[PDB]
């Protein structure tokens, strides 16, 4: 009776889940390609 | 006295305001 | 190679982690075994 | 193989019309390009055109007889005016009378054929130019919320009244309508997951379009020289976003980012729009056996009256 | 005897001061006798009945 | 800035000068119409009371 | 109390605005 | 050499300046420390370091004490004082209406106003943390006008519209589910929000910054990996709807109407509390303008 | 040329034609000609 | 030259149109003139 | 500009001068019947009254 | 100069074009006159 | 910039002139327009 | 800017000073036929009462 | 030179400034001044 | 090295904090124990 | 300089300027003293 | 050096205020003890 | 540095020093006329009660 | 730093060795009158009770 | 670093280990002030009970 029911979880609670854990990992990648060594202009001299 | 205090304040506000400005406008 | 190796590991182990983080959710929702006070 | 100046200065169909350009002048200097350009009419933007005005046709003159064709009336009331669909009674029924719902039903038609066609014009043309078809993807995510709004949610509630009628004031009504017919639209969790994705949209569209504004003076606008290899304005927006909040993206996985957020906008909501009526009848009752409901016992209502 | 001398000794920017100075009350001004203005003139809502 | 008063000079423009003196003139007789505007209504209506 | 502090915050909500209006400002006029 | 680009793509050299950097040597040649706003104003900016990656100001400093002392007091208020232990069952909510604007540690509601306090000062360091990250890189402060947009919409919320309304029990209850509850009552309160013209226009910009959100992102990925002459995308926006913005102008109309959907949202709610009742009643004029009252017969008639 | 003569044409042929239109349906849901069953 | 002449035509012509316009509404709408059965 | 007047020859092209022309001469057709649609309106139904 | 006059044109024939019509506005809807059947 | 003060101010007075002409012919207290 | 006095030379134009001295005749009609309707309006039904 | 005088002016006037315009709005907020009405 | 000390510092430390909140929170709420009274 | 004298003389004052602050309002409206009619 | 000590010095100040602010609060707001009337 | 005493020289430039004096003149005649001012709010309206 | 003791010549200036000694002597004054105020204002009405 | 200890030589500067002592101390006189306090505070209601 302390539970919500399956709908409730399948609904809320694995698209929660999924929206935060994605959410986590899409940031990681994220980064790990923009904090990667790539083509970029030497700020040295372009600035 | 409310309107006393008033009048007693914003009077100080300007001469005040003629004194520092009197030296900044030196 | 059709699939990474490591690619297949990860999908695998999160889809099984999900379905049985899932069907022990429905199971005990369910209310149809007296498991963890009927 | 492809010739940019063939495809904005071809004649007739497959080619562009207004093709000598003009320039609007304070978009030139608000905007940065003020040049209209020529248009393309490729024979889907034709299909389009046409079903779009077979469509907005039917709907305005259909407007003018309920104004008893009063041109005075009909512009005090244009904004309340709406085209209605078929009431509840025969309700997927085409065999409804032109006034209530028959016009509604030739109207949608013709727009269902309007958005498709223009879908196909967004896919042609990208493939003509030379770009990818992320823009007809995109654009076949918000159809499938349309689709369902205006066709798979009808169907399978059984009423061509589950369907907004076609007006300035008709569609808010409709929100209203529906949110209120399913319990509170509120408690549907998909959408919440919407509005996270709709919020989240203009959160990403704000700060991209806040930040390569900043970065402006190095141009940090030109995405397509900057994904190359990325300037000194793109450097300081990484830098900005890493400094702020602990992580950054570059020039090339920003823009995933906004498109896939959009795009999950329009499919949450589509997703939710159609579980609200077939599968959970109501939303708040769902949420109290889902226990994401706050009880309120005792609430202050002194606040909500007047 | 000044800190700021371009604020307090070239013209423009001592004129700065009494510019701010008078943007100020003048703005307060506006919106004190407003709100006088509408409150004496405006009758006091009708005793209910 | 010929036409302007050295004084004014840091301050004011040539064609700013004469503008100015346009605004001033325009308050001025403003200020004038609403005094007479102000006893007009004080006579009819006194808003004090 | 009621209209003088509302207009207060109704002016600060067009304030709040304000920021926005002198970026558009700011474009117009170093867009010369 | 392999030569990796910005999006992932390895281009084989041939087939610019532009060298292989490494991201460290990017982030140390821009470090440049005290040009905050705090450093102007003390000389100093008490705290010019960073912590990890991030950038701690003296701004940051108020935003983070604001944020910790923030999310203790929001959990005070809703595990302990609520009990729920579930965070989409609690219900952290203002004092009542019957207490006015004061605040009093004994009365229920003060977690909340502790809650908002700190989340505002959490907010607006958060704001003033941005200008100075936007001061030491040399940029413009558009951002934090973005953000401040939507900070002033917090403040609106919490701030602006309780004092006004005079009871600050009319602040939003800070509930995951429950301020959702509070929109719905003060949705329906003024009845029919859809109505509410600024409403109307912050919906209307919020769906067109979605839209132009996703037009943005379709543009710069269906050019991102290609042989592009950087005017295919031009000539493709000027085929479908005959004008392209251009790159500096899709970036502009993006800040531009991001910021106003949410500033003319804050305007709506500040009206629907203060001066505006009931939505369906403003719009009673319409009909009554002089230029169409006379016209109509039956129904057709206002 | 203050004004192209084509430019001119369109607005008066369309200024026309929406005169034309306005006034149809001003006089004919007016109900003071019997017209049409008015 | 501070007015081009094409601009106070167009100018000049569109308010003369809706002020025309809009004075035959209210004059219309006032019932205080038997115009078309008022 | 030769057939504009030398007074009107910094604000007047040729061609703008006889659109002006043609301009001013229906203003002035539309004042006079103005004033007669005045007239008789007056005559059948004052307004003012 | 601080003003353009074709600005300064435009803007005082538009404040008083829309002060006219809020005036007409306000009197009509006043009735305190007597005009167009007051 | 003298031009940003008689915007301003020109604005602010025509505001104002609105504003208490509006409150005066609202209030009811003078005999104007039928009041 | 010959036509304009060498007092109003730093604000006007050749061009513009026509076009002022048009608005300005346009101005001083509008207000003597102002006055005259205002007087009418009074003569017909007094406001002020 | 350490603590430029002109900063500690600033700083010092500024803070005195929103020092008194904090304890006026207070003072005046409490009603037990009742801003000024008494 | 797969991690730096810093780095499993600062997670521990915070994670111990999050926790000890957390579970004086929850048990402070609970009401099992008569601490603060009750 | 870590621990500039300017550094720890800006922080101290502003800290101790937020806690008074804070204090004051705090038993200001906690309603415990009657100080400013409570 | 895994730590710089001005960091750690920060991080502990910082916990330190902002553990005595939320015990004093806690405490204030349970109205166990009648400290400021309660 | 000359007007300044030997103990502030190291704090303190030669103009410093009299902005300084002024300074603090400034804050002791403020300090008079707030205790005078609060003697005088306390003897009409005591707050502490 | 000559002026500073040996053992805090590490961590002070010559200057702020002078601002930190007006800095302990005001924090100890505020300090003076923070004890005085507590204890009146326990005299007066107890918080703790 | 000569003032610091070897041990603590790879840690602590020479100005850092001052400031250490100074917090270290702080900590303490805090700690034994906080004792105290609790102790009077379970003296005077016991929270626990
Ligand atoms: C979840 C997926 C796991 C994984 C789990 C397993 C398991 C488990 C096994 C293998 C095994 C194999 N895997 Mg592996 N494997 C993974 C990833 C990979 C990848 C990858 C792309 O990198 C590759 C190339 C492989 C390749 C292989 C071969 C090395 C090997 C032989 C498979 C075979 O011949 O199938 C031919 C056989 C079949 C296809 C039979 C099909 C069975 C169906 C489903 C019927 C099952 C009947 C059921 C048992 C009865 C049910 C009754 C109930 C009790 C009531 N695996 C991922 C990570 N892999 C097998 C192994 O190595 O043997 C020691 C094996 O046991
Ligand atoms: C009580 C009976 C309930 C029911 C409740 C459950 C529950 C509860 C579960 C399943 C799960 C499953 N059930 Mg069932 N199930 C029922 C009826 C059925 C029926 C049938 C038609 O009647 C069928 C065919 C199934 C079929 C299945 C499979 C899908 C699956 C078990 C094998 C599997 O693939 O995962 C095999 C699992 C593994 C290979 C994972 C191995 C993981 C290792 C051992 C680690 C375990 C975690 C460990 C604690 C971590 C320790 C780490 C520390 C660091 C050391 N169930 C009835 C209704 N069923 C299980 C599942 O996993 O779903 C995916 C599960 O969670
Ligand atoms: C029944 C009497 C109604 C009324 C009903 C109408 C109707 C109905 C109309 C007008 C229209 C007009 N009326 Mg009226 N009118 C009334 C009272 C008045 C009064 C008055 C004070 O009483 C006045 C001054 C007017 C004044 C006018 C003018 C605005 C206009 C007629 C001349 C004009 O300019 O267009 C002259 C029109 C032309 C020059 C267009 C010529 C077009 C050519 C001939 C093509 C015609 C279309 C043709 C079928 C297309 C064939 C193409 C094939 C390919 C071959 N009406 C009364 C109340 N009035 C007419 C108008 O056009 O409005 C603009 C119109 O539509
Ligand atoms: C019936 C009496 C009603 C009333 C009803 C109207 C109506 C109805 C109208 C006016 C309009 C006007 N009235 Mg009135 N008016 C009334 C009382 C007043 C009073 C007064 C204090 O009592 C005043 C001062 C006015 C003042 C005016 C002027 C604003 C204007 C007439 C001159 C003008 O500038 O436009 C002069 C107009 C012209 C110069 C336009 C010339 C256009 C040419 C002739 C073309 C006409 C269209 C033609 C059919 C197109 C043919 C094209 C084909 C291709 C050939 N009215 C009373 C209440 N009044 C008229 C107006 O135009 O408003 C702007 C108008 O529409
Ligand atoms: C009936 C008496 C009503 C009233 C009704 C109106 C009405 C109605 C109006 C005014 C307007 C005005 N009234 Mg009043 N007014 C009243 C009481 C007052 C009192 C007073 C304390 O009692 C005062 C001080 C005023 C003051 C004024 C001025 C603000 C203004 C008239 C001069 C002006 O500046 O514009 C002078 C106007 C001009 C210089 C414009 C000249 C425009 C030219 C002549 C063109 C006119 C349009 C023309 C038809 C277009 C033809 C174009 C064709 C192409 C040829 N009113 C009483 C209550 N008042 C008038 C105004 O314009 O408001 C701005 C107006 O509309
Ligand atoms: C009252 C009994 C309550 C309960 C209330 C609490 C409370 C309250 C707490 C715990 C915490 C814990 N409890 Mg318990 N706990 C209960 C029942 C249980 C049961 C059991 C099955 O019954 C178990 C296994 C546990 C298990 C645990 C561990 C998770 C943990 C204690 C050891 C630990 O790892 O942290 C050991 C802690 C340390 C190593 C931190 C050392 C920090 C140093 C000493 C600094 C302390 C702060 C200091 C004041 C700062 C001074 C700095 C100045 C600058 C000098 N509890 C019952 C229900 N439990 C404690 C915890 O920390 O959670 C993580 C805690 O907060
Ligand atoms: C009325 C009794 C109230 C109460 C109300 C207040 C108020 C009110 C205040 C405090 C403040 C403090 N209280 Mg208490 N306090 C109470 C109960 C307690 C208890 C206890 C357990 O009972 C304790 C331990 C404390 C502890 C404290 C310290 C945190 C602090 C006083 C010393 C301090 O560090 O700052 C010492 C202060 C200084 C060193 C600052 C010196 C500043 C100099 C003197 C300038 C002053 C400003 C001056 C006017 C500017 C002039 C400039 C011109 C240019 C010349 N309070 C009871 C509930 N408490 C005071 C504080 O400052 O908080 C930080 C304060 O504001
Ligand atoms: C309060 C707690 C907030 C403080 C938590 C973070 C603590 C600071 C962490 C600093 C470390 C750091 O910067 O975290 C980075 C990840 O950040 C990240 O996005 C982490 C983003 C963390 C999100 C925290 C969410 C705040 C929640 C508030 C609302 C609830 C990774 O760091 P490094 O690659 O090591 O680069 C730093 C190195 O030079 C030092 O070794
Ligand atoms: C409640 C109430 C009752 C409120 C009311 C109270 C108020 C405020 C009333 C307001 C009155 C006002 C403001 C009236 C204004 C009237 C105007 C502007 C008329 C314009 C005429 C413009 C005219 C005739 C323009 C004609 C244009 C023509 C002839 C174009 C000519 C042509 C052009 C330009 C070409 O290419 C080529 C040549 C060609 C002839 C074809
Ligand atoms: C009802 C319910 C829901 C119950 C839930 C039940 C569960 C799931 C409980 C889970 C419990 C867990 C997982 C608890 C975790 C405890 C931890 C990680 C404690 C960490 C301690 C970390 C410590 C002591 C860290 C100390 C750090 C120190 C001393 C810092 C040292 C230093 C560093 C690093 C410097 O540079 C220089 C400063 C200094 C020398 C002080
Ligand atoms: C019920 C509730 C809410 C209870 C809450 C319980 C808690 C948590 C209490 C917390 C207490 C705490 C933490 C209090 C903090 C007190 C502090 C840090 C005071 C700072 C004093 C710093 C002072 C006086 C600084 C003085 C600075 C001075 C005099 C600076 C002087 C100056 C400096 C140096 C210059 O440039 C040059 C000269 C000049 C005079 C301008
Ligand atoms: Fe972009």
């Amino acid at each position: 009776s302390p539970w919500p029911v399956w709908s409730g979880y399948a609904l809320c609670f694995v698209p929660l889940a999924a929206v935060i854990l994605g959410f986590i990992i899409a940031a990681r990648f994220t980064d790990k390609q923009a904090t990667s060594a790539y083509l970029r202009l030497d700020p040295a001299k372009a600035n | 006295m409310a309107p006393f205090l008033m009048a007693f304040f914003t009077i100080v506000l300007i001469v005040a305001t003629l004194y520092f400005l009197s030296m900044i406008m030196s | 190679r059709p699939f990474e190796f490591r690619t297949s590991v990860v999908v695998s182990t999160l889809l099984g982690l999900v379905m049985a983080l899932l069907i022990h959710f429905v199971v005990l929702s369910s209310g149809a075994f007296n498991w963890l006070r009927a | 193989p492809i010739d940019l100046h063939d495809e904005e200065y071809r004649d007739g169909l497959e080619g562009t019309i207004a093709k000598p350009p003009g320039h609007v002048g304070w978009m030139q200097r608000l905007l940065g390009e003020g040049q209209v350009g020529p248009i393309y009419v490729g024979l889907w933007g034709v299909i389009s055109f046409i079903t779009f005005f077979a469509s907005a046709f039917i709907i305005l003159v259909d407007y003018g007889r309920q104004v008893g064709w009063n041109p005075i009336i009909y512009l005090r009331e244009f904004w309340n005016l709406a085209v209605y669909p078929p009431p509840t009674e025969y309700g997927l029924s085409w065999n409804v009378p032109w006034d209530k719902g028959g016009a509604w039903l030739a109207a949608t038609f013709f727009l269902h054929i309007s958005v498709l066609t223009w879908w196909a014009r967004l896919y042609t043309r990208a493939k003509a130019t030379g770009v990818g078809t992320q823009l007809a993807w995109g654009f076949a995510s918000a159809l499938s919320l349309y689709f369902v709004i205006y066709l798979f949610h009808p169907l399978a509630l059984g009423n061509w009244s589950a369907a907004p009628g076609h007006g300035f004031r008709a569609i808010l009504d409709w929100t209203n309508y529906v949110s209120i017919h399913w319990g509170n639209f509120y408690y549907n969790p998909f959408h919440m997951l919407s509005i996270f994705f709709l919020l989240g949209s203009t959160l990403l569209l704000a700060m991209h379009g806040a930040t390569i504004v900043a970065t402006s003076k190095w141009k940090s606008e030109m995405e397509f020289t900057e994904m190359m290899a990325e300037g000194p304005g793109t450097q300081r927006a990484q830098l900005f976003w890493r400094w702020v909040m602990g992580w950054n993206a570059n020039s090339y996985n920003i823009h995933i980012w906004a498109w896939w957020f959009a795009a999950f906008t329009a499919i949450t909501g589509a997703i939710g729009l159609f579980l609200s009526g077939t599968l959970v009848p109501d939303w708040y009752a769902w949420g109290e056996t889902a226990k994401i409901v706050a009880p309120w016992p005792n609430p202050d209502w002194a606040q909500y009256v007047f | 005897p000044t800190l700021f001398p371009e604020i307090t000794n070239t013209v423009r920017g001592r004129f700065y001061i009494v510019a701010g100075i008078i943007s100020v009350v003048m703005a307060v001004a506006s919106i004190a006798i407003f709100w006088w203005i509408f409150y004496t003139i405006t009758p006091a809502p009708a005793p209910p009945l | 800035n010929d036409l302007v008063p050295d004084q004014w000079k840091p301050l004011f423009n040539n064609a700013q000068w004469l503008v100015h003196d346009i605004v001033v003139k325009t308050i001025y007789g403003g200020l004038i119409i609403a005094v007479i505007a102000h006893v007009l209504c004080w006579a009819w209506t006194p808003w004090i009371r | 109390m009621n209209w003088i502090v509302a207009t207060f915050m109704l002016m600060f909500v067009l304030v709040a605005f304000l920021p926005l209006v002198v970026s558009l400002a700011y474009t117009w006029v170093t867009n010369p | 050499r392999a030569l990796p680009l910005p999006s992932g793509e390895t281009l084989p050299a041939e087939a610019a300046s532009a060298e292989v950097i490494p991201f460290s040597i990017i982030e140390e040649f821009y470090k440049r420390p005290g040009k905050t706003l705090a450093a102007r104003f003390f000389g100093v900016d008490p705290f010019d370091f960073w912590i990890g990656r991030f950038y701690v100001g003296l701004f940051g400093a108020i935003s983070i004490i604001g944020i910790i002392l923030g999310v203790a007091f929001y959990l005070y208020e809703g595990v302990v004082n609520e009990g729920t232990l579930n965070i989409l069952a609690m219900r952290i909510e203002p004092p009542p209406v019957s207490q006015g604007l004061n605040v009093d540690p004994a009365q229920p509601g003060f977690f909340w106003f502790l809650t908002m306090v700190a989340a505002t000062i959490a907010f607006v360091g958060w704001l003033l943390r941005q200008i100075d990250i936007s001061l030491k890189l040399d940029m413009g402060m558009e951002v934090p006008i973005a953000f401040g947009a939507v900070v002033s919409s917090w403040i609106t919320l919490q701030w602006l519209r309780p004092i006004a309304m005079g009871a600050w029990g009319h602040g939003f209850p800070l509930g995951i589910t429950h301020h959702l509850d509070w929109v719905s009552n003060i949705g329906y309160q003024y009845y029919n929000f859809f109505y509410n013209p600024f409403h109307a226009i912050g919906i209307t910009l919020l769906f067109a910054s979605t839209l132009f959100l996703h037009m943005h992102g379709s543009a710069v990925l269906s050019e991102a990996k290609r042989n592009i002459s950087d005017q295919n995308i031009h000539v493709f926006w000027r085929n479908i709807l005959g004008y392209s913005i251009g790159e500096i102008g899709i970036h502009r109309v993006a800040f531009w109407t991001g910021a106003a959907s949410v500033l003319f949202s804050n305007l709506c709610i500040f009206l629907s509390g203060t001066f505006v009742k009931d939505w369906n009643a403003f719009w009673g004029f319409w009909d009554k303008m002089p230029i169409w009252n006379g016209v109509g017969q039956g129904a057709l008639v206002a």
